[PDB]
């Protein structure tokens, strides 16, 4: 006899899941702001954290792990790249990134790259994005900074990679979504099914104004790519397609060709922060769904654009993934092959 | 058929004050010693553990030992300090220092006589004595030492009686000091020989579950104590209650222990309190999960990776006898490679009318193969210093041998090797 | 009822001694007349009359330095016959000491001590304070030790032995005293805590910014750790755990008995900032080597006990958090037959300051008492002096005019040796 | 003025270092046991590292940093790429090892590796060093036939192999780590190749320099020594100097401490690099030492005593 609350109705995953711990006797919905509950399906921002678990006497499980933001946020996964001991010296699949403040700043250190760069005849295009909407894609440091001084907010200039995997018939980019479960014991788990949210207009290198071509966003493609769902329904290619056209064209299988690199970028990122978000020290118990954002480069090469603590399902991925979260991280606390569990090697 | 309760050091002075104090509630004594309680089925053997004194007051016949007056001062202070006999406080002043050989050779020596003395007068005063039952910790000097030389003489002069113990394993996550698997290994050595039954409460189970299952990050001794008098209470009920199982300690060993040395029981309980918990009554299904399950275990060891000899419940409280036969008989058809076969029906059921405290719950007491991970954690940790002689001056200087180091751990080794052989049988 | 006697040898003893019971005296809110308006744990260091008397004894072949004691603030605290004085001192010569003075005034100290040992109704054992490199310091304190060995056989005897420094030195003979008198003590004492003045030298110059540090300012600063040290002793409560339950763990092997430690913070009084410090920054400084009493680098060096010993504004909770950060993040190797683990210990008693001290007061502090290898580099770097001289036979004749013989010399000198190459076996992996 | 004290007389690199300071004029050579020195040029065992700047107003340096080994010696480099926080997750430079004590203890470990690639069909092919196998069974007996802790490596099966002559090689480059730890990796390097064809059955089984061996790669797979093997070896040398760097550091110490290292690598047939050893005590190949030994007094020695291009840098991004 289990009780939970829904503290996020915006939550389409957590939606799901609390139909799928109704209807399955065990488990019964609580008012919001209740607080003698064992499950909490919290709220994006501002979580009571502090309010967990003081019952001396019910077991509180929250679907949030408290300091995620510090891998999350834009700005904040730049940070920890560039400064955890675990990953300043060895992580060479993240983009040369800077943070950016408009009128800590890393302008100085940008300028001396780009300029090293410029001098030395190599591939100097940036792109700058705020903690689809306020991005730029320019090969101009002095065009780049003036749109981040425009706007009032944290800009983070990352390189852009110019020679990106190309999907084809198109010839069109894409980047990789995989969704990521972390549960009360930190066993990372990545489920099997992943999506490719493609562009349906074909990549050229030249002009960065044609955003369809460029940005990959789902809301980007939708709202502007006249060719939307050409391909595949939403601009959205499964991991069974993706396999086929890899094993063919290029003749390499997903899981060696990229999905190894996605794990050990996966297993890295989380571990790097996990004793400062480690609930062994706390009167309550965390999990939580994450969503892992990658961009593949000609030459194969896997590489993380952003991590996201409050993701988004494909719908027809729903079922499995929220069953997932209900076995996995749910029901491991409260008792009644789809997610493979990432370890090191010893 | 009275007990003899003696309980020694500061670990066991403090769980037997909490096993008196629990106990005592239950039978409906007050801390003056008179009977106030709301049924008579609390007088009926109340005789097993207390004396009856002029005033018609009820009197622990339990005997406080240690070296220290520290401990022993802070139970007479405490709410059922004044229930003990005052003459039966035996007491040293120079302490023991958490070593095993100053309690067993030297300090302790110094004062057994005068504790002998008191148990003697306990047991002249007994219409028919079954035995004793002493409370102490393996990883200090007191309880540990000069408990085990305790035993000793106490065997030497009763040898047709029962002995007993709730004997408190020592572990690295709640240590006082780095000579604990010298003390422990010392001891259990004695353990293997001179008792019939010792329930092995594990200070690192006990630490894991408030930690864990709990969530009581930073648990205190008090916190320990509060699963070890819950479980002294669940494991003694068959003999405080009138009952048909393991009704005595003789009984309860016979049922038990089936080859001499292999006496050492993993209890379990359910439902884990904490100190001031909150609501709910567990159904009698999940009791019997629960109190089967590793989580639930007052010995660090994974009853999975062994099997049951012999095993005792006991359920507390109103319930239905015939959900119970239920639950119990399907544990062990879901596990039944857990339970060896040459030794057929070997869990046996008991049923409790009067529960703790709570509405209902449920103990167990498993004679496992599984208890090996205790001893071979101890005699990881004993082997580690031994093989470097490290901290032995303080042994050695107290006119102990090394002979007898080796001698305690080879037969830990042995008694580790022997329950390995029957969880291969 | 476990008392505690503590025995200050020659000038660096008495001097240190002087700070120690200064600062007692104000953590137990005593008066320099004894008197203590508050009014017992603090019952194992004073005896009563309503007048609270240190049982402590004070030692020196000269009467320059006690007699400053006997005229200054705290006259009144000690009972003349606890102040005990020759006429002349040892010349810094280790033989002077131990035998040509040292048997003209051990008989008279001897008695001083029984007269302490007979109010206690339950001896725990002595303190002894000490120079290595002073005549007394070193000859006439291994002639103490080894006389309590005779007369007191059980007792523990713990030592505090000030280190020399050659900012600080005055004697070239300093490495052959405090050999002598280590190897003469070796056998009959249970616990060393060795303080490198070098150490403490440069900490005041660096935390507490002196340019040219005094006698005054070094021993305020030691007065802290030895009160750290000592306050399991004089106090008591649920989290406080007793000294020689910390030494059962410090101790492995009767010879390495010589803990390191280290204290945290050391703020000066001006430059405190109000900052408050955490107990995760505290718990870090005692890994920082710049904050030991010793010069010597534990980095390299394996642990065979650890200690912590919080003073403060100190929850076990915090401390937990900190220690866990520490390991995985620090070079705190232990060797293989020792449990990786931290003996923690709290009084809940905050730290007490001189009032125009150098010393900032402060809401929490720590000191770490650890058994490492790495303190074998001081004795290292004493053998190398000794080594230098005694090849040449310098200053020999003076200990030889004494009554010493050149075979005391290597006699002591072979068990250094031995000592460093026990610090060596005892980091080898099994 | 500058005095120098030399107590190891078998290291070749430091005895042309000594000639080298001597040779300037602003060097003087003390006795063995003198402690009055301005730089030490130690012995390789039992460094007496706690004698060091504590003789008041003198600037000591010693041509060691106290620890290293835990990177140079083999077991100890095992532990420090499978426990240490920045290499633990992130290493997949460095081939599967298994440190195997014979009288802790990654026995359980190892089998159950090896079970699992023969179950599965992989390579099993195994290398013990304080003998090469696909058996493990006389792998182990192998190592308790010893007094001494071994650790098992997986054998690289698929090497770069040179031609003409179908034969293995591994790589040698000199890191020398000066005070402040600023990482120089010593622009030449050397092969230490084989003169017999490589066999994958035969278990019974000559330095060339990075200009014919860059002239090797291209014409033979059109591709630069750098951009595959270069970048990676660099990689390598930066990961495992900062893994130890908090641990033998000397800007909290009396003294101040500098190491030359020798790498060695081992480049399989995809063209990746392989950390094999670390050596804390290298020796140089005979046309490199006069350069070499002028870059440790240079960047090492004259940096700290005051009275090019050879040395590169090597920084993160
Ligand atoms: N920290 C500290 N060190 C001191 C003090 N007095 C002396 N020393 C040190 O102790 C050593 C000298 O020993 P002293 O205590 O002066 O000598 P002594 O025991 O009186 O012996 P003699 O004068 O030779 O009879 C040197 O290393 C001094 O730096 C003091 O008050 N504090
Ligand atoms: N360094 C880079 N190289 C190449 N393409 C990049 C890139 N950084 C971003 N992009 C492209 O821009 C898209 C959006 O990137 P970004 O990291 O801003 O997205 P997001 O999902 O975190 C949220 P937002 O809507 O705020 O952009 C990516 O999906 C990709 O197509
Ligand atoms: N895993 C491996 N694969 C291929 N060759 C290897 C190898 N390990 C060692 N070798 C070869 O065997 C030689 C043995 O050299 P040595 O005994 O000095 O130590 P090493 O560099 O092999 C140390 P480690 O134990 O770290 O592998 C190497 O120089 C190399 O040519
Ligand atoms: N559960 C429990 N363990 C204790 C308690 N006090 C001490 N211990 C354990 O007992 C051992 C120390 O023995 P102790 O009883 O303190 O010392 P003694 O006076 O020499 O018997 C260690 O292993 C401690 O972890 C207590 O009250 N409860
Ligand atoms: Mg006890
Ligand atoms: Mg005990
Ligand atoms: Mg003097």
């Amino acid at each position: 006899g289990y009780t939970f609350v829904v503290r996020d109705e915006n939550s389409s995953v957590y939606a799901e899941v609390s139909r799928l711990l109704l209807a399955t006797g065990h488990w019964k919905r609580l008012r919001r702001d209740n607080p003698r509950f064992n499950l909490m399906l919290g709220e994006r921002n501002r979580l009571p954290f502090g309010r967990l678990g003081h019952e001396p006497g019910l077991v509180q499980l929250v679907n949030y792990y408290r300091g995620a933001d510090k891998l999350c946020r834009k700005a904040s996964l730049v940070k920890l790249i560039k400064t955890s001991p675990e990953l300043a010296e060895s992580c060479t699949w993240f983009p040369e990134s800077y943070v950016i403040y408009p009128t800590t700043d890393e302008r100085e250190f940008f300028l001396a790259s780009y300029n090293r760069k410029k001098e030395d005849g190599e591939g100097n295009v940036w792109i700058a994005k705020s903690s689809g909407e306020g991005i730029l894609i320019s090969s101009e440091a002095s065009e780049l900074l003036d749109f981040i001084d425009n706007q009032g907010q944290v800009h983070v200039i990352q390189k852009y990679l110019e020679h990106p995997l190309l999907l084809e018939p198109g010839h069109r980019k894409f980047d990789i979504r995989s969704w990521v479960l972390v549960d009360h014991q930190y066993n990372i788990y990545l489920y099997r099914e992943g999506v490719l949210r493609t562009a349906s207009e074909p990549y050229h290198v030249d002009n960065f104004q044609d955003k369809t071509c460029h940005l990959t966003n789902h809301c980007i493609q939708k709202e502007y790519s006249k060719n939307y769902g050409k391909y595949e329904e939403g601009n959205e290619m499964f991991f069974k397609e993706f396999n086929q056209y890899l094993t063919s064209a290029l003749n390499i299988t997903l899981e060696s060709s990229i999905l190894l690199q996605i794990k050990h970028i996966i297993r890295n990122c989380l571990l790097s922060v996990e004793p400062a978000i480690s609930t062994k020290h706390l009167p309550y118990q965390s999990f939580q769904l994450f969503g892992f954002d990658f961009m593949v480069d000609e030459e194969l090469k896997v590489w993380l654009i952003e991590v996201n603590g409050a993701p988004a399902c494909a719908q027809k991925l729903y079922a499995e993934l929220c069953q997932g979260i209900v076995d996995i991280a749910i029901s491991s606390v409260f008792p009644p092959a789809a997610f493979i569990k990432l370890e090191n090697l010893y | 058929r009275e007990i003899v309760h003696i309980q020694a050091g500061q670990c066991g002075n403090q769980i037997g004050a909490k096993f008196w104090e629990v106990i005592s509630d239950e039978h409906g004594i007050d801390p003056t010693g008179s009977y106030h309680g709301d049924s008579d089925l609390q007088l009926e053997r109340i005789n097993v553990y207390y004396n009856e004194a002029t005033g018609n007051k009820y009197v622990p016949r339990a005997i406080l030992v240690d070296l220290e007056p520290g401990t022993m001062d802070s139970v007479r202070s405490g709410p059922f300090g004044q229930i003990f006999r005052p003459d039966n406080f035996v007491f040293g002043q120079s302490g023991a220092g958490n070593n095993w050989a100053k309690g067993h050779y030297t300090e302790g020596a110094e004062l057994v006589d005068s504790v002998l003395d008191v148990v003697r007068k306990e047991s002249e005063s007994c219409d028919c004595l079954q035995g004793f039952q002493l409370t102490h910790s393996l990883g200090g000097g007191t309880g540990s030492g000069m408990g085990t030389l305790l035993i000793s003489k106490i065997r030497e002069e009763y040898p047709d009686r029962i002995m007993n113990t709730f004997s408190v394993m020592p572990s690295p996550k709640v240590s006082d000091t780095v000579v604990e698997p010298y003390n422990a290994t010392l001891s259990v050595h004695q353990l293997v020989e001179n008792t019939d039954e010792t329930y092995c409460i594990d200070n690192e189970a006990l630490y894991d579950i408030c930690f864990r299952t709990l969530k009581l990050t930073t648990p205190t001794y008090g916190d320990l104590n509060h699963l070890v008098s819950a479980t002294m209470s669940g494991v003694t009920t068959c003999l405080r209650f009138p009952g048909q199982l393991n009704a005595d300690l003789r009984k309860l060993a016979v049922n038990m222990v089936p080859f001499p040395r292999l006496h050492f029981f993993m209890p379990g309980f359910a439902p884990l309190t904490s100190r001031g918990s909150q609501y709910r009554a567990l159904t009698v299904p999940e009791l019997t999960q629960q109190m089967f399950d590793s989580k639930n275990m007052m010995a660090a060891c994974d009853p999975r990776h062994g099997r049951y000899l012999t095993v005792a419940a006991i359920f507390r409280g109103r319930m239905s006898m015939k959900e119970v036969d239920e639950q119990m008989l399907n544990v062990q058809n879901k596990n039944s490679s857990y339970f060896v076969e040459w030794i057929p029906n070997n869990v046996k059921t008991a049923v409790c009318d009067i529960p703790p405290g709570l509405k209902m719950s449920a103990t167990f007491i498993g004679n496992s193969t599984a208890i090996q991970e205790l001893f071979k954690r101890i005699s990881e940790q004993f082997t580690a210093m031994f093989r470097r002689k490290a901290f032995l001056h303080w042994y050695t200087g107290e006119g102990m041998d090394e002979m007898e180091f080796t001698e305690a751990e080879s037969n830990m080794n042995d008694l580790v090797s022997e329950y390995q052989q029957y969880q291969d049988a | 009822m476990r008392e505690c006697i503590s025995i200050h040898v020659g000038q660096a003893g008495v001097q240190i001694g002087n700070a120690c019971w200064e600062l007692y005296c104000l953590e137990h809110g005593i008066q320099p007349d004894g008197q203590m308006p508050s009014d017992d744990s603090f019952n194992t260091f004073f005896s009563e009359t309503g007048k609270h008397v240190p049982r402590a004894v004070f030692v020196d072949l000269e009467p320059t330095v006690i007699d400053e004691v006997r005229t200054g603030t705290y006259r009144q605290l000690f009972h003349p016959e606890q102040l005990i004085t020759g006429k002349e001192d040892a010349a810094n010569n280790y033989a002077r000491g131990h035998y040509t003075i040292g048997k003209e005034i051990i008989d008279l100290v001897l008695d001083r001590i029984r007269k302490l040992a007979d109010q206690c109704t339950g001896l725990q054992g002595f303190l002894v304070f000490h120079s290595f490199g002073g005549g007394t310091g070193s000859g006439f304190t291994s002639l103490l030790m080894e006389r309590l060995s005779v007369d007191y056989g059980k007792k523990s005897k713990l030592e505090f032995s000030i280190y020399p420094a050659p900012q600080v030195s005055t004697a070239v003979v300093e490495p052959y005293n405090s050999i002598l008198t280590t190897h003469t003590t070796l056998e009959h004492s249970d616990c060393a805590f060795m303080v490198d003045n070098e150490a403490i030298y440069d900490i005041c110059r660096r935390n507490l910014d002196i340019e040219r540090p005094t006698y005054t300012n070094l021993n305020r600063l030691i007065s802290q750790i030895v009160s750290s040290i000592t306050a399991s002793l004089r106090f008591d409560g649920a989290l406080n755990v007793d000294l020689t339950e910390f030494q059962t763990n410090l101790v492995p092997y009767p010879r390495i008995h010589f803990p390191l430690a280290t204290y945290a913070p050391v703020i000066s009084a001006e430059k405190a900032y109000h900052e408050q410090l955490s107990v995760a920054e505290i718990t870090n400084a005692c890994f920082e080597p710049a904050n030991q009493m010793v010069k010597c680098d534990p980095r390299h060096g394996k642990y065979m006990a650890c200690c912590l010993l919080y003073r403060g504004d100190v929850v076990p909770k915090d401390v937990n958090a900190a220690i866990a950060t520490i390991k995985t993040k620090r070079s705190i190797q232990f060797v293989d037959w020792c449990p990786t683990g931290f003996k923690v210990g709290i009084n809940y008693q905050p730290p007490t300051v001189v009032p125009g001290g150098d010393l900032a007061k402060v809401q929490r502090a720590v000191c770490m008492l650890s058994n490492t290898t790495a303190i074998a580099e001081a004795w290292a770097r004493l053998d190398h002096k000794f080594d230098l001289m005694y090849a040449k036979r310098a200053f020999v004749h003076w200990y030889v005019g004494e009554g010493m013989e050149e075979g005391e010399f290597s006699e002591a000198r072979e068990d250094m040796a031995a000592l460093e190459k026990d610090y060596e076996e005892v980091g080898v992996d099994s």
